């Protein structure tokens, strides 16, 4: 009779524990599965934001090991002020990153390709035909350092070579 | 004057000195971060560990079910389509040519290694094709003869039925479902 | 250069900008244990009772299954065992993993 | 089986990898010999396996190795024997020794880098010899052969 | 669970299980006549799936238990340091940005 209680009570166990935690693990662990992937793809892009420390929290702090090297360096011991590149070199590799947010832009070169440290702005101005009143074709507004770029960008789509009513600022009125 | 100055000394002094101090603790704020990460995945070597446990013999039990009544349409007699959908379930919703008539075009082309030659692929793909009329005619009660529902039975019933494709045949049924007055 | 000389507020605030980006990484840092974390407390708590019905196994049936020859008689071992020199002496690779492996 | 790891460097091959049908049985029959507590005993084998197997593909490289054969030409004066590929697949057979080797396991287990001192302390006193040989033929003259030690400056 | 999907005919490529999809179906079937003769050994495949099948299914269920203790206990303790990792990234882009804008407001006193 104790063997007819393994049967039942054991058949329990192999039968109802392997098909019940069957379900436990293929429900409760299929859980496991996709949130896996979700820890997963999260320790991913996590690395990538560890990537970020060394991406920004050692990139700011490289520039801050500029800062620190220029009060590491503080040699008074007034003319010394050019303690900056990122006043010069990264802010103008940085504005030369707006040479390339210019040549991502372009925003010119095409052929001007010059000096738009601070491309200033750029607007959605569908212009108007200025004698009748009446709507022009639209134009993307470049105004970069100095020099303008009233660019027809349709059917233009880039931004590569829009068409450009173009002069420079310092005689733009 | 030193009004400016005492901007570069203050601004730039304390600038540089706290960006050092606490760009270094944010040094030692990724040092604690790598190693809660590196705690975590080695923490999470049991995900992949219990996750080999993938035992797709269901998929061979689906797959060979889907052979046997494939197998069924593929007497040229499945006719198991119970009306005409299964009406509110046969995945969740119409599957009657979800599962089954892209398996009687996709079982159609099951070729093993001949395995009922293409004689019996171009008729299973005409169960493909009355099932896809129906399917037309049903994701058309769906979506284009209602047209009033607002809910799911044009949404997720057409919706259920994005296993077939092609909803500008939908559009097409709006040009002359919502459009037939125009 | 010839003109940028109050580059410290536009370098340095656009510096504080990528700091502001580096805020947006704070956003992915809070976003990281927010993602992470929370598959941490979401698939804890999932499979919390999972170790609990698999502690139900390895629990309950574990020494269940262990003590079902609690008692178990003496004849019976001689003939399943002998049985087992029947299956045992068949090989591996015909018998199979658990097959081979829980016989033994 | 063996074969010239060389024809895995000319042909630059990825390197033997046993794989899961054993490895199932494999780790199953360590813990299964962890309640017979015999897995050590079966491991100290499994370093006889794949040490010996190393003794093979690596005995195919003992040959362009042991002989620097450029010897007072110029003096040194090719960068160009084999003890390079020696180390280099002495190196990359290391690597999936590490990995393969290192795989198998209900995680926590003590004796793996053991078990990889156990495999590759010989390959140790392996390099050590030819080490020997390159170290005694680039020997006893500088400039015999004299900037050519770099190269096994490179290799150590 | 990963199951009850739609899956017909998803990858038609028919995987000749014991090759009885290749020896009934395509080998004496070909010309669709059978599959009824074939269908016999489709069912007979179906007692081969509560065979073949049970066979999985005794190893299914067959890998357990011990323990994966310190996924959901290491999942706790290093959720907690998790969060007390959060609390030092907030705080560092706290006391970061304080000095962001602490010098680049001293910094626009240098504006």
């Amino acid at each position: 009779k104790f063997t007819s209680n393994l049967t039942d009570l054991s058949i329990q166990v192999q039968e109802e524990v392997k098909l019940n935690i069957n379900k436990s693990y293929n429900e409760i662990m299929t859980v496991n599965n996709d949130l896996n992937v979700a820890m997963l793809e999260l320790k991913r892009v996590r690395a990538n934001i560890n990537d970020l420390n060394e991406v920004l929290d050692q990139c700011t702090k490289i520039a801050e090991k500029r800062l620190q090297l220029q009060d590491q360096i503080d040699q008074e011991r007034m003319r010394r002020d050019r303690s900056s590149v990122l006043i010069l070199e990264k802010f103008w590799d940085t504005e030369l990153d707006q040479l390339f947010k210019n040549v991502e832009g372009a925003q010119k070169f095409i052929n001007s390709t010059k000096g738009r440290h601070i491309l200033m702005n750029s607007a959605n101005w569908m212009e108007l035909n200025t004698t009748t009143g009446k709507p022009l074709q639209m134009v993307q507004i470049f105004i970069l350092n100095d020099l303008v770029l009233i660019a027809d960008k349709s059917r233009d789509k880039q931004n590569d070579f829009i068409v450009s009513q173009c002069y420079p600022l310092k005689d733009v009125t | 004057f030193s009004e400016q100055v005492a901007t570069q000394e203050v601004i730039h002094s304390e600038n540089v000195i706290k960006l050092s101090k606490d760009l270094h603790t944010t040094l030692l704020t990724f040092d604690k971060l790598d190693d809660r990460l590196t705690n975590v995945t080695q923490v999470v070597s049991p995900l992949g560990d219990k996750l080999e446990t993938a035992i797709k013999k269901k998929q061979n039990y689906i797959q060979s079910v889907e052979l046997i009544r494939r197998y069924n349409d593929f007497y040229s007699m499945g006719k198991s389509d119970i009306v005409e959908q299964l009406r509110l379930s046969k995945n969740w919703k119409l599957n009657l040519k979800s599962v089954k008539l892209m398996k009687n075009l996709l079982i159609l082309s099951s070729k093993l290694e001949t395995s009922s030659i293409p004689k019996t692929i171009n008729t299973k793909l005409v169960i493909e094709k009355y099932s896809e009329m129906m399917e037309n005619e049903l994701l058309e009660n769906f979506n284009s003869a209602y047209r009033e529902n607002n809910f799911t039975k044009l949404n997720e019933i057409a919706i259920i039925l994005n296993n077939f494709n092609g909803g500008v045949n939908v559009i097409q049924s709006f040009i002359n479902q919502h459009d037939y007055f125009i | 250069m010839p003109a940028e000389i109050d580059i410290d507020e536009a370098d340095v605030l656009v510096l504080s900008q990528e700091l502001q980006k580096t805020s947006k990484l704070t956003f992915e840092i809070n976003k990281s244990l927010k993602k992470i974390a929370a598959t941490s407390n979401q698939s804890s708590q999932l499979f919390t009772p999972i170790l609990a019905r698999n502690n139900v196994l390895t629990t309950l049936q574990r020494n269940i299954e262990s003590t079902l020859n609690s008692v178990a008689s003496v004849k019976d071992l001689a003939n399943e065992a002998s049985k087992y020199e029947i299956i045992l002496q068949k090989g591996i690779n015909q018998v199979g993993l658990k097959q081979y492996t829980q016989v033994v | 089986k063996p074969f010239d790891p060389q024809i895995n460097i000319t042909k630059k091959m990825p390197f033997p990898y046993y794989e899961d049908q054993q490895l199932g049985a494999l780790s199953w029959i360590l813990d299964y010999f962890h309640g017979n507590s015999e897995g050590s005993i079966i491991q100290d084998i499994l370093v006889g396996e794949r040490s010996k197997l190393i003794l093979k593909c690596m005995a195919f490289l003992e040959p362009f190795a042991k002989e620097i054969s450029t010897a007072k030409n110029a003096p040194y004066e090719k960068g160009s024997s084999g003890m390079n590929s020696y180390t280099e697949a002495l190196l990359g057979f290391i690597a999936n020794e590490k990995s393969l080797v290192d795989d198998l396991y209900s995680q926590y287990t003590e004796s793996k880098p053991h078990v990889l001192s156990q495999i590759l302390s010989p390959l140790i006193s392996a390099y050590a010899k030819l080490f020997g040989a390159n170290l005694k033929i680039v020997r006893s003259n500088l400039e015999n052969f004299g900037f050519f030690s770099f190269e096994l400056v490179e290799s150590i | 669970v990963k199951h009850e999907p739609a899956l017909g005919q998803n990858d038609v490529f028919d995987l000749d299980p014991l090759s009885f999809d290749k020896w009934v179906p395509f080998l004496r079937r070909a010309l669709d006549k059978n599959q009824l003769d074939p269908v016999i050994d489709e069912l007979e495949n179906s007692i081969e799936d509560n065979f073949q099948g049970l066979e999985l299914q005794l190893l299914q269920d067959s890998q357990m238990n011990d323990k994966l203790e310190t996924s959901i206990d290491e999942i706790a303790n290093i959720q907690g340091m998790v969060q007390d990792t959060l609390s030092s990234e907030i705080s560092k882009f706290q006391i970061r940005l304080s000095e962001s804008a602490n010098e680049l407001i001293v910094k626009k006193q240098m504006y």
